[PDB]
């Protein structure tokens, strides 16, 4: 009974993990491809 | 030719070096290394790969077989082993004499924490008696069923 | 922030190279020379004092951004 | 026989005083060269500093003698080279480093 | 010779000048403004050549109220500052004229602010030890006479208040001549500053001198020139040693930037100078203690953005010795000290130079708090429950430990009303052996909260 | 410049001694730019560098 | 008549003519360079017209030592090199001189290097079952005789001991002609390997060809149409059976990327080059097998930073049918071939023509592998403990499975003392089959190490 | 301009109705880098906020007569910190929700009641 | 174009038709290429608007 639980709590708060690393990604991906197409812009005009 | 990897992650852990042996690699191969080094040591990143791969695999393992604590044990030994302090120079005698006292299990009995001090003191002992072994070693590069016995 | 959107699309207009974010560099000073002029005076001048109050909108609660920093 | 040149790019003068003060207490400094590029001085230097040492040594190489030699910093280099050659208004490549 | 302007667009400044004659670069440019409310003189500094005897120049007033045709006059030399012995005890501008009393100067020596470094010969390591009454300073990264400090963190994170601790725990134990200059500073610390150092009956040997938000970025980046050029003339002719402070840095580097930006030159990673390495070895190889003359020099730098991928903080990097640094979440916990003791390293730290106890006890709670940050992904949702024993003790050792290193430095008397605090080196070491012998496991932990000695630890936890 | 003077002392990137005391008498002086060695005048290695 | 030359950056020079005189792209071109210690002959290719008699072009050596208005001929010609039945047993360069005489190849018949893909009317798929000795191979994605084999994988895999051991048990038993081509290697490779063909003699029935990476990128591009032509004259007219064989792929693409980039066009994703997949496509379609033709030729695919999202992998994807990749992974745990079956894919493997216990066996093992990498982190993190009875056992078969696939090779030989192995084809599908059924659980761990043979396992099984 | 003159003419309350935002905010990047400009803010409008205040000041009620709109907007590639939803959000009062599970339960409206807020 | 011209044809007059399309990323990535090398201004991930 005691067993029961604690492995369901631990299921219920590993869910977050996996939605906080999602949000992180999905900022870095976008700050990336942000990042080069900017750069990507000052070499095209820059000439 | 060849690379080496360094993590600071080593480093904090306790290892001087901090080398990664997990992805190092050399090109050459031992051909560059003498005969009796191959010979007495061969396979050895392999074995400290896989043993670094069961501690991982097995970090919280609910029940440990003969043969897995065996290799536990085997790869502390080994792992404690392989540390060398900064400004320590060595020759290549002493440091296939000690390979060949690690492989071979000699020092299974030895505590851990005593391993590596027990090292430094056996290093001298051979020093004021029998060196003429070291010489011999110096003369042929290689080992001897006899030099081996004594 | 909205002032300063104002201000980067205006030096765009101008063929200004851009920077980070395609912020021109000259925003840190604009926004300074905006703020420090809120300050006490001197006793003898009259000692004078105002307050100033800024509000700033961030966007998913993140202190990791050009102009909050 | 070996023989070892020290080459350094862009590092403080006092990082190289202290090595050469270590290799005076080690003994080495006989057989021994050490090859400074303060990063003080222009872009030049840093950038021309290796292939200096690179003819230096094969030299030695060609006289049949065992050589070795140490590089310090590489990126140091590169930084230089792609300063040069967005100065000399290069159209730029990949992250602006030349191709 | 008389100079035209020809174009002029943001602070940079385009003129025109005779063939006969043409100034070289860095020199002096007088011109002048004619409009009524408005009135000043200007001066403009060499930057390059643009042929047909064009030559682009840059201000340090802001260029408002122009007009095109004003006659230009050269000096035909470089830009000078006074130098003397009753410098000290006074208030400078960008060009160095005195601010408390107007008109003060223009009577001692005059040297100019472009100078060379000094020859490799005179070159000179140092190991001289420094000691502070802060604990962890002196226990993790103990401090070298003689050498470099290096301050990083973000923003906000209690930079400042380390600095003036230090700073009068300097000026207690040690007097001598110092100087005090920084870029990036706002006017009511400065005036702050100005009065604590009047207080301290200090400000008589103390030179001062620096900028602010609200000024073209030339002085921006002369300032920090001039306030190194005082130092070495100090340094060179006293022959005696000299503190020097030094703090925010990073908008210097951010200035030129700016500068760069209206140049029209290609831009960089990051849109950054297109040359940045080279002003920043120039500007850090200009310090140097040479054997007859000791200086010791501290640096506050900001790391933009909270993110340590910009080159502007790597750069410097390569140029420091002694270095400590500081982490958003340390605060966040609660201790006003958040100096990440896992990242902070220093050059000094050998069992040749100090005993091989402090080696010890250094590398034992370098691994404590490693292995605790290892743990702390487990940890973070399962907890110690499925964990074992052999490493709840780790863990609870490894808390104990992170909570003993706050401190109550007198620096905050301001804010928590209460006296500081100081500890010899002996004691502190022998304190931390003691914990990590883990005899203190029975003491709660809230009492490691900000505590001053061993003794104050146990009358807390006692009172408890 | 080329030379077994160089030995132990310390030049600038041009070839001229900075930090050290005196001049170095080099025999010869070689262009930097060269031609590498091709795979008929190469060997295997087999040498051991302790 | 002749042009001249007005500006030169790096490896591409422009180049001026009279009325009249501006020849076709792809040609020849012809320049003189003197000095005391550098005199050469430069060889352009023409690269794209600028208009007012102005063409840009590049050149195959290095630019150093070059001045302005030196003329340049021209030949009217595009690059060609001499073909021939003496080409066998001799080393050329990207111009075909013979690296062993310098005189050699100097009077046989000259091809241009340009051709033109065959037509489709004359295309036609070919079926066949071609099995080498190794296991793992045979049983996944055999190959197909006449049709296209790749290879993927990064940096330090060990690719090119595995092509070694495949061209040497390949070499013994054809009859046809081989050629190598080498597009960027280290010098010490191709000496290596011309000692090793030197040593056997194969190397009078095989013709070597290849280039470095520190010559000029325009050589590194022209190497593999000079393959690819002698390819293509020795199959079309001798109609034998051809083997091909290059080294890399992505060297040309870097080349072309960066001349892209130097010579004026705009980047793109990733800063790739347009115009790639055009290039890649064209050069791809030469290889084909034709209705009275067959040629053999493998492919090694090297990926940058182990990454198949680039689009350089996914398009050279597109092109091939016989697909095995090398994964680090696998490597990473002691796996010499180190191949990952779950995502190699064939396309000669189906019941209609091959035997359905093969089918059956290779269904079985996959199954078992895709559950198997499915529980692995489970495994890893819960413990063996907590697995069913179904579970445990399953779990110990794959265990079984994937220790089992190992096996020794010839080449193994320079690094480890023990020789090689081959086995046959029927006893390695009764060996699987006995393994699937799970009658040989009962082995211990070593006993499936590095096992070549049934016979060498049950030896391994009595020495413990 | 038809809802304009009708509200103003007639007198009547009038509705509006708009499919989407997303394809006019494509639309005015289509026409911004099909002039040349030097396009901004990840390819965007410089001046995106002007026009979208231009079109939404017109919507308010005055004079007794009200305007009401309601709009759809698609969130492109799961993301809300967009700058374009970001914008358009600006001038919103009430947000509704749809799912698909409450029909299967078989109700009419279909509304989650726990996805739906106001401002008022 | 000319495969839908073609199926167009055909429908127009009453023949039913069905119209299948191999791959259209390749058209996209065509389209691209031409353009940027007609010299016209890039957009987002380099593609015109």
């Amino acid at each position: 009974a005691s067993r029961r639980r604690a492995m369901k709590s631990a299921t219920d708060n590993a869910d977050d993990l996996i939605k906080a690393l999602t949000l992180a990604a999905n900022r870095e991906r976008q700050a990336q491809i942000t990042q080069e197409i900017s750069e990507i812009v000052g070499g095209a005009n820059a000439l | 030719d060849g690379q080496c990897f360094l993590e600071s992650d080593l480093f904090n852990q306790g290892v001087r070096p901090a080398i990664n042996v997990g992805v190092s690699v050399s090109r050459v191969g031992g051909a560059a290394q003498i005969k009796a080094m191959k010979e007495v040591a061969g396979s050895l990143r392999l074995d400290l790969s896989q043993y670094r791969e069961l501690e991982a695999f097995a970090a919280f393992a609910s029940d440990l077989d003969a043969a897995s604590k065996a290799q536990l044990d085997r790869g502390a030994r080994l792992v404690e082993l392989l540390k060398q302090p900064q400004y320590s120079p060595l020759a290549v005698e002493e440091q296939v004499v000690a390979i060949f006292l690690g492989t071979q299990g000699h020092l299974d009995s030895v505590p851990v924490e005593d391993v590596q001090r027990f090292e430094s003191e056996l290093l001298e002992h051979v020093k004021a008696s029998h060196s003429d072994i070291f010489d011999g070693i110096r003369e042929t590069k290689k080992l001897s069923e006899e030099a081996e016995e004594k | 922030s909205k002032q300063a959107d104002a201000y980067r699309a205006i030096s765009l207009l101008l063929r200004r190279p851009p920077g980070r974010e395609a912020f021109p560099g000259d925003v840190f000073y604009l926004h300074s020379r905006l703020l420090e002029r809120c300050a006490k005076l001197s006793d003898e001048l009259g000692g004078g004092s105002m307050t100033g109050l800024p509000i700033i909108e961030t966007k998913a609660n993140d202190i990791s951004a050009f102009i909050p920093t | 026989q070996v023989r070892c040149v020290y080459v350094a790019i862009g590092q403080k003068g006092t990082t190289i005083a202290s090595v050469k003060r270590a290799l005076e207490e080690g003994g080495a400094m006989e057989y021994t060269t050490i090859v400074a590029a303060p990063a003080s001085d222009a872009a030049g230097f840093k950038w021309l500093a290796p292939y200096t040492g690179s003819a230096i040594g094969q030299h030695w190489m060609y006289n049949g003698k065992h050589v070795l030699i140490v590089f310090d910093d590489l990126s140091k280099q590169a930084d230089a080279y792609r300063a040069i050659s967005l100065l000399l208004r290069r159209p730029p490549g990949r992250e602006a480093f030349p191709g | 010779t008389a100079g035209r302007v020809v174009r002029i667009t943001g602070p940079v400044v385009d003129v025109e000048f005779p063939r006969g004659s043409v100034p070289e670069l860095f020199n002096a440019l007088h011109a002048e403004i004619t409009f009524g409310a408005l009135a000043k003189t200007l001066t403009l500094e060499v930057a390059q050549h643009l042929g047909d005897s064009l030559v682009r120049c840059i201000s340090m007033q802001p260029t408002d109220g122009l007009v095109r045709g004003v006659e230009v006059t050269d000096t035909g030399a470089s830009i000078s500052v006074p130098v003397g012995d009753g410098v000290k005890g006074h208030v400078f501008n960008a060009l160095g004229d005195c601010l408390d009393d107007p008109g003060y100067g223009k009577d001692f020596e005059h040297w100019s602010i472009h100078r060379k470094p000094p020859a490799f010969s005179d070159l000179e390591p140092r190991t001289e030890m420094l000691e502070t009454g802060l604990k962890v300073v002196d226990l993790l990264t103990p401090y070298v006479r003689g050498g470099k400090i290096a301050l990083f963190g973000g923003a906000g994170v209690g930079k400042t208040v380390l600095i003036q601790e230090m700073i009068n725990r300097i000026a207690r134990n040690f007097g001598g001549t110092s100087v005090f200059a920084g870029v990036g500073e706002r006017t009511r610390e400065g005036n702050d500053l100005w009065v604590e150092l009047a207080d301290a009956n200090v400000l008589k040997d103390t030179a001062l001198v620096f900028g602010q938000m609200d000024e073209p970025p030339g002085t921006r980046m002369r300032v920090a020139l001039s306030a190194l050029t005082m130092a070495e003339f100090f340094r060179d002719e006293q022959g005696q040693d000299v503190l020097l402070f030094i703090d925010n840095i990073f908008r210097f580097t951010q200035a030129g930037s700016e500068v760069s930006t209206l140049l029209g030159r290609m831009p960089s990673a990051v849109g950054y100078q297109p040359t940045l390495a080279d002003e920043m070895g120039e500007l850090q190889e200009r310090i140097t203690s040479t054997r007859g003359r000791s200086i010791t020099s501290m640096q506050a730098v900001y790391v933009p953005a909270d993110d340590y991928t910009d080159p502007a903080p790597a750069t410097t990097f390569a140029h420091l010795d002694a270095t400590t640094e500081l982490s958003r979440a340390v605060f966040s916990k609660g201790i006003f000290p958040a100096v990440d003791p896992l990242a902070s390293s220093s050059t000094i730290l050998d069992p040749a130079i100090v005993g091989d106890e402090h080696y010890r006890v250094a590398q034992e709670v370098i691994r404590i708090l490693q292995r605790y940050k290892d743990l702390q992904d487990i940890i973070a949702i399962l907890g110690i429950d499925e964990l074992s024993e052999e490493d709840k003790q780790l863990v609870n050792r490894a808390r104990r430990i992170e909570r003993f290193l706050s401190q109550n430095m007198m620096a905050a008397e301001q804010f928590t009303g209460q006296p500081g605090s100081t500890v010899p080196l002996k004691e502190t070491i022998e304190a931390f052996d003691k914990l990590t012998k883990g005899e203190f496991d029975h003491l709660p932990e809230q009492a490691f909260f900000l505590i001053g000695g061993l003794d104050d630890l146990a009358k807390k936890a006692e009172s408890l | 410049p080329v030379g077994d003077a160089f030995l132990g002392r310390v030049v600038n990137p041009l070839g001229q001694p900075i930090d050290g005391q005196g001049d170095i008498a080099a025999e010869t002086r070689r262009a930097l730019e060269l031609q590498a060695p091709s795979v008929v005048q190469r060997q295997s290695v087999s040498e051991p560098l302790q």
